[PDB]
């Protein structure tokens, strides 16, 4: 998707699942305060008409419950559901157009659960660690087709230390947030 | 618009029961890739079938790329482990945990193998798991796959019960079913010399052994033969006499295979789309 | 006279080889009475041939008056036990003692079927054993049964040893043997799809367990498997696949079997004396 | 049966005696005379039908198993066995019927499944003569046989145990052929062949 020209770029269209992350995305300017974002978080009823009735959408993001909250779910639901639903909402083969898409695991995904959300969504994940004073005090996996999300990536971070932090333990939309600022070359700003 | 042989993607294979129905169909198989990794499952479609089947192992291991080199298909069938997702599992694990959650791995390598957009060619494909399981893995299934099931219980062409769910678009799916007479309908038909059956209809079949006891030979109880087992289930006998199994084994590969009339009777439509004989 | 149905005596019986041997060349069989102990031996006879044999049970509770009702006999064989007759058994028992004084029975109830001499009416019989006994045991079986033994081993007609001594009067039993376009000489002809055999005559069989690894499929050593087995001794393939009988039982009964290509070689002179088919 | 025989062509004995001997006994009842009527052997395992032929014709075919506590060379069911086979050997041949008579005898030496065997072969079951003194059980054999009078001989008040018994004590003492037991029971024959005074 070769960029937009700033007079051309239109207001982007979101489907946030499971989590809601308007209040993120309009301090970046994607968004106007006063609606281009549907938020649904009970998708087990959602037809492929309900996902192409609800406009076209340039921006699908789902994410699983906060590592703290004790789930309604399995984790692997927030990972089928979004793939579903996904496929539901990028343009037909036809008509080409810009489209994102984002989903993101606050280590709630168990270790088996992550190889099958790696072959679902056709990327490694990538690890978002929150560290301050040397050591890790939160973190995020997400898969995305976002331009310059993997090289966020931390490779000193592991898959042990992440586990400990998970059997130690709000969504840290912090760690995500600046993730979609390749996004801004592709819609509008709003100041 | 010429007939050409088909070629076929059998997910969770088992003993080779979607290739035995479309040769007894008379419908010349191209191409027959089953992702099995029971071994003796696969030697039974080995040694049944003469190196016919490529088996690819395990279905996790299948990627985009696999089922474009191996492709094009024009069937997809499976029927993906059902011990998760039976109430008569009391450590049932769900549609979403355990063996249950291999149905997503049908689900995503059937969009995969799905034909591209302007390409219409003929392409028809099949899901099949129990009936017996809760409503909400149900319509959690007939939601990914985006299409409700037809239940088909093989009690109307097999000597057994067994209801079971299929999701798919062959054609003539809700037709009725009809028993063809070669079709053994009462177990009597399908027991060996000097043994009566206690029943008509035997209760479902599962992967481990009153109504356990449904044959009386020289006027005492006895259990069903492997031999009994596997014309209950319409395979030609001693399908499963295969690489020194025993009892136990070969019950457990026909206790969760499909009943082949059932099968035979959703694939023989197919017949009017590819080359035969 | 006029050929009429041939009538058996089988003491020691098995797997009712004798039967199958005359059916499968086409003799006509009045009546065979069968005397065997073992009832899964007796479970695959009753029901490969379908109830026409009549099975007695102990061959020592056969009396005089048994045979002179159940007969008259055109035809009596047998082949009594063997583990306390062979050499490499360290624990044998001998002719006199164990399961070896089982040979009396027959030359016991051999004379009590043989005609009178005032009837002159045809009257064969053949007894069977193994050719690995002390020469003192071959010695008193030929004074008992009054003649001296013929050696047929089965590797001129299948693809396995098997050396035995055959009493008897059958038409043509010293006749050199000659194997059929339909007997399978070599091991590789009697193996299932993708394997292959590294030598082309195995080692004599029994009914225990690199001779023990005969064949490679895939690289890796394999045993045989009983329909491989089946073949090996001549039988129809799933001979044994009998009641839910596994790896065990099937090579115990066909371990102590006879080689039926043999039999058939000694039973075809038969034709001319009993009416066929 | 057979039928009475005259004594004016009463002829003798032609006996053929297995394993052990019994010219001494049957002699001092005047069934021999003093010169052989009588063929002994022991070792029949090279012995075949026309032998027996050559050797006859026989009217009496005698067989015993050795006495308790002399160990055989053989098992003991070889001597029930081989007296079957030579018995069978000397038989008269139907068309021709005469006179004949065999005799079977076991110092306790067959155990109790060799017994079956021999009563199986020999289509009876064996008589208990005993050897009883001061009321206490001394000796015994088992006798097979189709000799007229052979059965009313029994002891039906010798138990198995008290054979059994016997058979242990006296051969783990470690005794020979007691034929006095079995002497008088060759004496309803004499009305069928010559008595020699
Ligand atoms: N991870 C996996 N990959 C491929 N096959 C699997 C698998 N897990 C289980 N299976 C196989 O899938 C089968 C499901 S039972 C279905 C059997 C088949 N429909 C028939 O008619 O025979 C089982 O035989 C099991 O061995
Ligand atoms: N006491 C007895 N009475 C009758 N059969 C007996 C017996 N003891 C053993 N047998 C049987 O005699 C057989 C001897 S092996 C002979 C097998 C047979 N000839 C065949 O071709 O298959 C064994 O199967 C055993 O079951």
């Amino acid at each position: 998707f070769e960029t937009v020209p700033v007079w051309r770029r239109q207001p982007v269209r979101v489907l946030s699942l499971f989590e809601d992350i308007k209040k993120e995305l309009t301090s970046l300017g994607f968004l106007e305060s006063g609606g281009q974002l549907k938020h649904v978080v009970d998708v087990t009823d959602t037809v492929r008409k309900d996902v192409e009735e609800w406009g076209p959408f340039d921006l699908v993001y789902g994410a699983t419950p906060p590592l703290g909250h004790t789930c309604d779910r399995p984790p692997s639901w927030y990972l089928f559901q979004f793939h579903r639903l996904l496929q539901y909402a990028r343009p037909k083969p036809g008509s080409p157009r810009p489209f994102f898409w984002m989903f993101v695991d606050n280590l709630v995904l168990n270790k088996e659960d992550l190889d099958v959300a790696s072959r679902f969504l056709e990327m490694e994940p990538v690890t978002i660690p929150d560290v301050h004073g040397g050591s890790l005090q939160n973190a995020v996996r997400v898969w995305s087709n976002i331009p310059a999300i993997r090289s966020r990536h931390w490779a000193l971070v592991s898959e042990e230390e992440l586990s400990l932090l998970a059997q130690n333990k709000k969504w840290p939309t912090k760690l995500v947030k600046n993730c979609f600022l390749p996004l801004r070359e592709y819609f509008k700003y709003f100041s | 618009m010429r007939r050409r042989p088909i070629r076929v993607l059998s997910l969770f294979d088992g003993i080779a029961t979607g290739y035995l129905v479309l040769k007894e169909l008379g419908i010349k198989v191209g191409k027959y890739v089953a992702s099995e990794v029971c071994e003796e499952s696969i030697a039974v479609g080995t040694v049944k079938h003469e190196g016919n089947i490529k088996y690819v192992n395990d279905v996790r291991n299948i990627t985009k790329k696999n089922i474009e080199e191996w492709g094009p298909f024009d069937l997809v069938i499976g029927g993906s482990p059902c011990n998760d997702l039976s109430n008569v599992n009391p450590a049932r694990k769900g549609l979403y945990e355990g063996t249950g959650r291999l149905f997503f791995e049908f689900y995503h390598l059937l969009n995969y193998s799905r034909p591209k957009e302007g390409d219409d060619r003929p392409f028809f494909w099949m899901f099949e798991n129990v009936v017996a399981m809760k409503v909400g893995d149900k319509r959690d299934i007939s939601r990914f796959l985006e299409c409700n099931p037809v239940m088909i219980d093989a009690i109307k062409v097999s000597a057994a019960h067994r209801a079971r769910y299929f999701w798919g678009n062959l054609p003539g799916m809700n037709r009725p079913v009809i028993a063809s007479k070669n079709d053994k309908l009462e177990l009597q038909d399908c027991l060996e010399y000097n043994r009566i059956a206690k029943l008509k209809k035997v209760q479902t079949i599962t992967t481990k052994s009153n109504q356990l006891f449904p044959v009386v030979m020289n006027g005492k109880e006895d259990v069903l033969w492997c031999t009994e087992l596997e014309r209950i289930f319409g395979f030609p006998v001693h399908y499963t006499d295969v690489s020194n199994m025993g009892r136990g084994a070969r019950q457990k590969l026909l206790g969760r295979s499909w009943s082949v009339p059932v099968i035979r009777h959703l694939f023989a439509p197919l017949k009017d789309y590819f080359a035969c004989e």
